[PDB]
């Protein structure tokens, strides 16, 4: 089949900002190429059709290019509805199709640290017999941050589950919590838990860290 | 133009489940009809178009498996799914498929899960208020909703009198087949001490209520 691969992944972009992103094809499929918005919680939206043709109702700022193995969207100036991810889909006769891994938008603010917690489990939790440890990283830009665990100053890997929040709308930071779960028996068997972070924000590593007990 | 979809839900693999699209503003006798799936968190994809004329396709994912029909005299679109698998979770869109896989009219999707694991309301944690999440006169708090079973829980904080500063993040699913998702909140140091914090979460599919004072 056909592959399509979408840049930038990521783009972070102001109110008013000409945009545009990129579509490219494993092989040569010369128009049969549509362009859709997609808002978290809603369906798709399609904007453009064989390549070129603005699909009715679309705003005129929105306009595709390219054709073969080569395309190209573009908003010639930024608004506020337009923060949203991105698809382009080669069409096809029959159901597979293809559609691109996306390319999404959001909201240029300046660097944020973020602002680092660290939480212990719960007496009662660990009457269950299972120790959830959570380190929360605050508000923060861009969204691209490293955790590390570090249970008695050694890394951990494979424990843990990170979850990011959509960007906030009214600061455009983002805010990310890492959950290090283990056994009881684990838990008690360590003293130092650690949670080290790494961030554009920041000039060196933060750790925080707690003593169990 | 209208789309309405429904027959979504919790479903156990090997099982079968039937969705239906509702359509208004147009014949679905004359147009080809199409499903598209999003499972949580992914891309976009085609699995199944009925042509104007009844023919029908389908994508390897799910041939075999799904079949597409719909009800003309009710203007109704289906999609019959047998032998489920995990990999089927996914919000399921109908859409008016102008020919070649191009949607301009979509459904609101309709959620379905398909596990093995049993409805189950979510232990609530406290994660609380310390010195290592206080820094200046600003401290985090908030409650671990943990094990829970399926999707949706919902978290307020002061039964909603509280909203600034909140995070509910979006739910993780562990390798136990569970979720676990944690709400917090920044709030004034000042306030610890006087100020009580109760996180109030719902799970409405387990008629689970809980109310979780959180304190230092």
């Amino acid at each position: 089949d056909i592959q399509l691969t979408q840049s930038p992944s990521f783009l972070s972009a102001s109110v008013g900002d000409r945009v545009t992103i990129t579509c490219r094809a494993s092989q040569g499929i010369s128009s049969y190429l549509a362009w859709y918005q997609q808002k978290p919680g809603k369906a798709p939206k399609l904007l453009i059709y064989a390549a070129s043709t603005l699909q009715s109702g679309v705003p005129s700022r929105f306009s595709g290019s390219g054709s073969g193995t080569e395309f190209t969207l573009t908003i010639s100036s930024l608004q506020p509805e337009d923060f949203a991810t991105y698809y382009c889909q080669q069409l096809d006769s029959y159901p597979p199709g293809t559609f691109g891994p996306g390319t999404k938008v959001d909201i240029k603010r300046t660097v944020a640290a973020p602002s680092v917690f660290i939480f212990p489990p719960s007496d009662e939790q660990l009457k269950s017999g299972t120790a959830s440890v959570v380190c929360l990283l605050n508000n923060f830009y861009p969204r691209e941050a490293k955790v590390q665990w570090k249970v008695d100053n050694a890394l951990q890997s494979g424990n843990s589950q990170e979850s990011v929040t959509e960007q906030d709308s009214k600061d455009s930071t983002y805010s990310l919590s890492s959950t290090l779960t283990l056994s009881k028996a684990d838990y008690e068997k360590h003293k130092v838990y650690a949670c080290e972070v790494t961030h554009q924000g920041l000039s060196s590593p933060v750790t925080k860290s707690f003593n169990r007990g | 133009v209208q789309l309405v979809e429904s027959g979504g839900g919790l479903i156990q693999p090997g099982g079968s489940l039937r969705l239906s699209c509702a359509a208004s503003g147009f014949t679905v006798s004359s147009n080809y009809m199409s499903w598209v799936r999003q499972a949580p968190g992914k891309g976009l994809e085609w699995v199944s178009v009925i042509y104007s004329g009844g023919s029908t396709f389908y994508a390897d994912s799910v041939k075999g498996r799904f079949t597409i029909s719909r009800d003309n005299s009710k203007n109704t679109l289906y999609l019959q799914m047998n032998s489920l698998r995990a990999e089927d979770t996914a919000v399921y869109y109908c859409a008016r498929d102008l020919g070649t896989g191009l949607f301009d009219y979509w459904g609101q999707g309709t959620l379905v899960t398909v596990s093995s694991a049993s409805t189950k309301g979510p232990s609530v944690f406290p994660l609380a208020p310390s010195s290592k999440s206080t820094s200046g006169g600003t401290a985090a708090l908030g409650c671990l909703v943990k094990d829970y079973f399926p999707e949706p829980v919902t978290v307020s904080w002061n039964s909603g009198a509280l909203t600034s500063g909140v995070h509910t993040f979006p739910a993780v699913l562990q390798s136990s087949g569970l979720y676990s998702l944690s709400s917090v909140v920044t709030v004034p140091s000042s306030s610890l001490g006087t100020q009580t914090y109760i996180c109030n979460v719902n799970h409405k599919p387990s008629n689970t209520k809980v109310d979780k004072k959180v304190e230092p």
